[PDB]
């Protein structure tokens, strides 16, 4: 199962660091097991979720992930 | 990291006993010292970058062929890693000052910097005169500000530079 | 702030709040009311420390206000006059948080790439902040003086 | 402790210790003596604690001695009072060093894989540090009591 | 070997350049109140200015330069007048110039790394880089 | 996230005037408030399992979603639905603590709903057990810690549904 | 089961099933008749698996049925025997997929969490799943006995 | 991703009811078909290359998409078109070993429309593609491994039309 | 990711065609103008931080955005606004070099509209900006460097807006 | 090309283009004028070198051709001389653009499994841009031979 | 083999072997007999398969053995036997393993890059394989002849 996510995470660690740029806002296929860890990564960051949609689960099911 | 009082609370763990009178006598005499150091900390984070200045500019008034050719401060990339180095000592020496004990000093500061500065070519002997410039800085600016008691102050330099230092006795 | 800065790190490690950063949240939220009432005195009389700051600062440099310098003409002067009242608000939002935390997410995280993307030269501006302290010193008192130094040392410690 | 803490949290950070940080130290490194006090009293009177509260567990929780149970017979009572001798000990250590990062760091982190491998049930021991609560607030004044039970509290939220 | 022929005519007349620098600068004239603890200074600085130059010239990027008198301002900034150091690098800028021609192909390396000299010492200085840490028994550096 | 102090020094900023009075006064309220505060999150810290498992034993226990077809059947959904009340337990202390429920639409009502439309999760059904433990916290330390408690509590439930 | 455990695991090394992978299924497939029959054998006589299951655990742990256990009085007793249903039930299905991943998957993974938030001693529920085994292996031929007790044996190993 | 057996075991859990005679009907109808899918699940790994390049032989080669203007013009291109059609067989093998096409809306036709359909591959052009594998896996395996063949290769088909 | 010529070799290779006559000539007007793009892109890395810091002292600089509750406010938001303007600048000269704008929609304007419009960066403010950089790196090398300095800065700000 | 190689090359490296790559970029601007004067070499005369080639590599590999190879009847032989056509050319707009990147990055990638799905021998195909390579430099100056044989050595070289 | 690859699957995901793997070690166990006859088979008569196989490899793909090709001469003629005698042997270790991790792990991981440093054409040495595969196949009984045909058909599809 995967969670096909959007979301946007500004750094602001950055400007001390003077690192170069990564893109943010972005658009990935999540694992449904580390989503969670995920998901509480972006809210840590302070990032905005932007979508969360929920791409390969078939959801309801209780075998067969 | 340990300051006195988890140095305390470890020495008494590892046996299994209760505080006795003289363990309750040693946490009186680090709380009743620690208004002194405190004050002592906030005087340092007054000066940090002045004091770093002060005392690096003495340590090369002492040793003179550092910003000379063959020098280890030779270029300002060389001047300002030194000045960063220095910064970190009385960094870790205000550490040290608050906790009280030279376990931040062990962890943090003195495990394995002999191994970076034999490598990369840094060497030791100007470094400890430099951090005991540093504290004989820190010791007249203390002394100066009404503080009657010093040996806390001489305490974690001294550990730094006992550390650092070459064992030829 | 003091509380903010318990909550955070307790959001890291997924737990509560423990005894000893609660009680330290006690012992600073007992003393806010000295920290409202040196707020007040700090907004009351800004328009004095702001000038007898400029005053020394200029006492000690002449540099920028004579030509080739960032106090030449009076709408840079102006700037400068308007730099120090900020600073000053700054520091009395660092006294009522009980920490460096907005003085410092505010004004701080980056003040040496403001200033070398503007030409004024920031150990001007470390001058600048002790002529502020000193100045802002001059009308409170010891126990309330002991709260106001070194946040003003802490502004030192982040220009530098 | 609280130095340790605040060093730690002020070094991932590379920075000095905040002022707001540094009052925290100061306000503790006032209170010590109050500590100190409350750490003589929990001290001096260890024994009345432990037998005590061991007598209102065993009231309480009858099937752990009960033929059955962990605690049960002789030696397994007194490893069971030991138990919580330990636990006393750790709370002394906790209500010195300010914080519960001695307790934490020495007999709560592991604690559900040794009480499983053990085969105690923890529920039992949490009520064993309540007992032990009870009878050491009820043992001191009022604020001596609040500020022992913050860390007999932190114990017990440990526990479950 | 071009680079290697400006590099030779630059050290084979170095002194001279040193000294029209030194009474160009001793923005007002400097009024050599300074004493031999800073004129030593000086004189070797104006020395060096040069001789990273010349690095620079050889090795084919100015780097050398730039890793070095970028944070260079506020060391000598309450050391001494640092427009005076800028006409000083620019003079013997100039003195380069003077001293060899071209067909506007030589000249315009040495002006390509005089100009990052000059670039480079009004950079003031950048603040370093933070690696602070989130974990707790981890240090930040 | 932000607590009530931050708050006002952000408004203060954003008016770059300096503290007035009505900020004084607003920090003053906080500063009398922050003991019941620290009291009360000792007190939540004390008994998370037990709020939790009181929750779950006074709305979702013995109906259709602890049953066969329902969301909250299997271990897995089992541990995963305790696993967000003691979520929804821990932020709405936390937002306590601050004195502002900026933490909860900042770091659970982000993308909670999506989420939970998403796995197919009922917002009914857990807007319930977070009033249950509600009604359970508020039993355990008063009546305004209660309260205190159950506006970030209504706060969760309202962005929730 | 067999087959999807052998498609995730060509499916991650990017390659196809493995010939030795495919007689596994194959043998697994040809042995599905008589994973059937032991299905039908633990369907069939659920009722008398789990009254003589229930009686021999109450016997031999009556602790939770006395008053103070998880499972004392009438309602909370019939939740214990429709638990030891499930876990039957999860049996039958694990003996005809071939592999303990219906088991696991459904009512293995967080049954530590669910079992705590209950209040539910874990051995207990082992007891009642070994009395479950006793009385299925004492209800079939020998390899059927041994092939269901694989994954009796895997649920008392997951529970503990 | 299931098999019929799991899909059955899901069916009846979800349920909540034990295995009735229809599912044992269908597991006994699965393990009848498993030998037959196991022979021809080697005899589609004994000739992988062999089937991608007659089904480029038959359907894209020497017409216009092979040709310059073609998306499957330049050699990478060339190159991910037969990785595309491997994966089409390798994946059609994998549902006709489970029995169940749920591994193919799971991971093939998941993002696999929009994929297409940004990179501007001709969708018509891949069907014909995977119809011509089809052919020449039917005639590979015979009639009825074929047509359980066929089966998923329609629903790939489907899913991506 | 493409310059001139990498478009020009697209655009014949998707054909199929050999290098005609005006692939020759279009590449010939390339190979003229390249040496004046070679000494622009010398003369823009020399002042890198003085165009920067001129464009901000022409446009954002003593206007309210500098101002509290203005987005430049704060010295972590100026650092960032100098940190995007030398993106601009040094984007805008890699597209010049390659003399195509292939790079500036595929690592400038990918999803900047949407990074700004979740920031609540201001674009028109930022496309005055990029035009006052504009407008001073044209003053620095000269009329017609300076215009195709410019179409590459008119094509960040037209997709900005 | 050379310009977006330098151009990559210092975006990863998130810095400017160094001045050595600078200079690099501008002598392949000098030399673009004697890379169109092969290219149009390359051009004008691509019959008489497909011709040639495809002759001289029937010569030299006559299996290919005969009954059993992949070219052998008319549109076989029609579609290898094609393939020539291609590969010379990418070589002509690898030897106007100064670098490999067009090569490569249209017809030498997945050239290995192309040329493995169609059944084609693929040192039969570096022979055939060996004899490419033999009539090209055999129709130009020394130094335009030269230039012209690096890209043709890299497509013999990317072959095997 | 069969017991390395379950024991690495169950050992990478942190638990033991899964009873459906449990029985494939032990279909795998009971088989081993079948799989030793059809390696006396493979084995005793090598000198047989190796000439009937490299007789139908020349006949097949004459190219390689004229003037010109790989396996021209007597030593190199040799030396291609040879090849063959390896992959014959590495058939008959993955016969015995039951798997293709012998066959993969040792002789076809860099065979494309091993076969292209020597100039050899890898289509005709899965020719050479398959011709191995018929005169192997045509020497035993059915079922021998697939479990024997499987791990040839590994070796045929790992050369393309
Ligand atoms: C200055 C007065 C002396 C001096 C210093 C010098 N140091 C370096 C380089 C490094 N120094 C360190 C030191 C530390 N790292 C730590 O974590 C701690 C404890 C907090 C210390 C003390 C390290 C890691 C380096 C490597 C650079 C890096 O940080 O990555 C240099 C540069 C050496 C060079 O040539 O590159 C210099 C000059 N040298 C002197 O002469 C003085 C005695
Ligand atoms: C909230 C934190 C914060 C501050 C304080 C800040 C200041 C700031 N100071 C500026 C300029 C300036 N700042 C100064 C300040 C000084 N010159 C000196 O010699 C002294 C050392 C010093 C103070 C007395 C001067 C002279 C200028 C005008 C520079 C110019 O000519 O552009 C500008 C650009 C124009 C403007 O908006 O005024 C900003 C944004 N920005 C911030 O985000
Ligand atoms: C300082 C941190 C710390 C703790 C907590 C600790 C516990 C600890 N408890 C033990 C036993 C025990 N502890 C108990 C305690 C209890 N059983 C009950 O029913 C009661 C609820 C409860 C006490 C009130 C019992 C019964 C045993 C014996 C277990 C056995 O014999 O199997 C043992 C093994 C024997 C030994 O070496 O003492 C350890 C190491 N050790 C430590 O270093
Ligand atoms: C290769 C390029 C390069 C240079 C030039 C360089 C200079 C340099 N000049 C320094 C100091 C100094 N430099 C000067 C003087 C001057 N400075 C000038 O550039 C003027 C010519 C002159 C004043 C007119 C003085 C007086 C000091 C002592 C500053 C102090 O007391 O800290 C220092 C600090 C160490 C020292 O005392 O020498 C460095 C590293 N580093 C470099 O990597
Ligand atoms: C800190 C802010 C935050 C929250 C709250 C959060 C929730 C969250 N809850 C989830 C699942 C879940 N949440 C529930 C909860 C419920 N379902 C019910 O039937 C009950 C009504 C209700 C519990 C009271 C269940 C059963 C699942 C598992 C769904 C599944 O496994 O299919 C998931 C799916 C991924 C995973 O389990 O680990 C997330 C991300 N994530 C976060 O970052
Ligand atoms: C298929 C996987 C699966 C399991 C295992 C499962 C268990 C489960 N057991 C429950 C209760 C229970 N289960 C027990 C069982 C026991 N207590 C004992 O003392 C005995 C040792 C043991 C049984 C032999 C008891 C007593 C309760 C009631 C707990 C309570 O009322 O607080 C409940 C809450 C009420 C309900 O909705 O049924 C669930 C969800 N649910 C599942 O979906
Ligand atoms: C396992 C499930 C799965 C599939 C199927 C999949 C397909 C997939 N096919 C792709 C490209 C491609 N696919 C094709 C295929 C075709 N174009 C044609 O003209 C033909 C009609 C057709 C082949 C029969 C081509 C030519 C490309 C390359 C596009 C390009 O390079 O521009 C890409 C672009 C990225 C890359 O090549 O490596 C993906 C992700 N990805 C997956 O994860
Ligand atoms: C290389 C292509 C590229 C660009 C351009 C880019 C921009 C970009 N600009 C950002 C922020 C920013 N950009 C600005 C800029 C402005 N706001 C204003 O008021 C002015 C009008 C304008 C400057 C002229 C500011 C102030 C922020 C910080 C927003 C914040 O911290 O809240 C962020 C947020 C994350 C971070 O700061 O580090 C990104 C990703 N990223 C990229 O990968
Ligand atoms: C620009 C990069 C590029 C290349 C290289 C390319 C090759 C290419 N070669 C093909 C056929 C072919 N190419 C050859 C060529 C050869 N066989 C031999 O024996 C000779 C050694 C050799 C040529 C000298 C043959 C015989 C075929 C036909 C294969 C067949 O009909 O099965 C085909 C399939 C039919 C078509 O659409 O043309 C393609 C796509 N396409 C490309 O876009």
């Amino acid at each position: 199962r995967m969670f096909k996510i959007t979301a946007c995470v500004p750094s602001q660690s950055r400007i001390r660091t003077q690192r170069e740029l990564q893109n943010t806002y972005f658009t990935k296929l999540v694992p449904y097991d580390n989503w969670f860890r995920e998901q509480q990564r972006i809210m840590k960051m302070g990032g905005k979720i932007v979508k969360v949609q929920l791409a390969t689960g078939k959801p309801g099911t209780n075998t067969g992930l | 990291m340990r300051d006195a009082v988890t140095s305390l609370i470890r020495n008494y763990d590892t046996t299994g006993r209760y505080f006795d009178r003289d363990a309750i006598e040693s946490l009186k005499d680090y709380f009743a010292s620690g208004n002194d150091r405190i004050t002592v900390a906030a005087m340092i984070n007054s000066q940090s970058a002045e004091i770093v200045k002060a005392a690096a500019n003495s340590l090369f008034e002492a040793v003179p062929e550092l910003l000379l050719a063959g020098g280890n401060a030779y270029t300002t990339r060389r001047f300002s890693a030194c000045l960063r180095d220095m910064d970190y000592y009385l960094r870790y020496g205000t550490y040290a000052l608050i906790a009280g004990d030279m376990d931040v000093l062990n962890e943090r500061v003195l495990q394995g910097l002999r191994e970076t500065y034999n490598s990369l070519g840094v060497p030791i002997a100007p470094t400890v005169r430099g951090i005991q410039f540093l504290k004989d800085a820190i010791k007249e600016m203390a002394a100066a500000a009404g503080i009657a008691n010093t040996a806390f102050i001489d305490e974690p330099f001294d550990h730094m530079t006992r550390e650092l230092s070459e064992v030829d006795l | 702030s003091v509380v903010s800065q318990v909550i955070l790190r307790a959001d890291d490690e997924l737990r509560y709040p423990s005894s000893g950063e609660l009680s330290g949240i006690k012992n600073f939220l007992a003393t806010g009311a000295v920290r409202i009432r040196i707020a007040e005195a700090l907004a009351d009389n800004e328009k004095k420390i702001v000038d007898q700051a400029q005053k020394q600062l200029f006492s000690i440099h002449p540099e920028y206000r004579t030509s080739g310098g960032n106090a030449a003409t009076t709408k840079q002067y102006n700037q400068c006059l308007r730099d120090y009242g900020w600073y000053l608000r700054l520091v009395t939002y660092g006294i009522l948080a009980g920490d460096k935390d907005p003085i410092e997410r505010i004004g701080l995280i980056g003040v040496k790439e403001m200033y070398n993307a503007l030409g004024v030269p920031v150990p001007g501006m470390v001058d600048a902040i002790r002529c502020l302290k000193d100045a802002a010193l001059g009308v409170l008192d010891s126990e309330e003086a002991r709260i106001a130094a070194p946040y003003f040392d802490f502004i030192t410690q982040a220009m530098s | 402790s609280i130095v340790t803490k605040s060093i730690v949290n002020a070094d991932a950070e590379a920075r000095y210790l905040s002022p707001g940080e540094l009052d925290r130290i100061k306000a503790f490194v006032t209170s010590g003596e109050s500590r100190l006090r409350i750490a003589e009293t929990l001290t001096g009177s260890r024994e009345r604690i432990i037998k005590s509260a061991g007598d209102a567990l065993f009231q309480k929780r009858p099937d752990v001695v009960s033929p059955g149970g962990n605690a049960y017979g002789e030696e397994m009572t007194a490893t069971c009072l030991r138990d919580m001798d330990y636990y006393l000990r750790l709370i002394t250590y906790g209500v010195v060093a300010g914080d519960v990062t001695p307790i934490e760091e020495i007999g709560l982190v592991g604690v559900r894989e040794m009480y499983k491998s053990l085969g105690t049930p923890v529920d039992a021991v949490a009520q064993a540090v309540r007992e032990m609560k009870a009878v050491a607030t009820g043992m001191m004044s009022g604020d001596d009591a609040a500020e022992a039970g913050a860390y007999f509290d932190y114990v017990i939220g440990a526990m479950e | 070997l071009k680079r290697l022929a400006i590099a030779q005519a630059i050290k084979l007349s170095s002194q001279l350049i040193v000294s029209r620098a030194a009474n160009r600068i001793f923005r007002p004239i400097s009024v050599s109140r300074y004493g031999p603890r800073n004129m030593t200074k000086s004189l070797r600085d104006m020395a060096w200015f040069l001789r990273y130059t010349t690095y620079a010239i050889v090795a084919g990027d100015p780097s050398i330069l730039v890793v070095n008198t970028r944070g260079l301002k506020e060391v000598i900034e309450n050391a001494c007048s640092i427009p005076a150091t800028i006409v000083a690098i620019q003079e013997m800028k100039a003195a380069s110039l003077d001293l060899f021609r071209g067909d506007r192909e030589a000249q315009e390396t040495v002006v390509q790394y005089f100009d990052v000299l000059i670039t480079e010492m009004q950079t003031q200085v950048p603040n370093d880089k933070l690696r602070q840490r989130p974990s707790i028994d981890a240090q930040g550096l | 996230m932000q607590d009530a102090i931050t708050s006002v020094i952000n408004s203060a900023d954003v008016q770059g005037k300096y503290l007035d009075g009505s900020a004084m006064d607003k920090l003053k309220a906080y500063f009398t408030t922050g003991a019941l505060r620290v009291r009360a999150a000792s007190t939540i810290s004390a008994n998370a399992a037990a709020i939790v498992k009181e929750a779950v034993a006074k709305s979702l226990l013995y109906s259709d979603v602890t049953r066969p077809g329902g969301n909250m059947y299997t271990t897995r959904r089992y541990a995963a639905c305790i696993r967000d009340l003691d979520y929804y337990l821990r932020y709405a202390t936390y937002a306590m603590l601050a004195g502002d429920p900026s933490i909860l639409d900042e770091r659970v009502l982000n993308g909670l709903k999506e989420t939970y439309n998403s796995l197919g999760v009922p917002v009914g059904s857990t807007v319930q057990a977070i009033q249950a433990m509600k009604e359970v916290t508020a039993g355990l330390v008063g009546a305004d810690a209660g309260r205190e408690m159950g506006v970030y509590f209504d706060y969760i439930c309202s962005g929730l549904s």
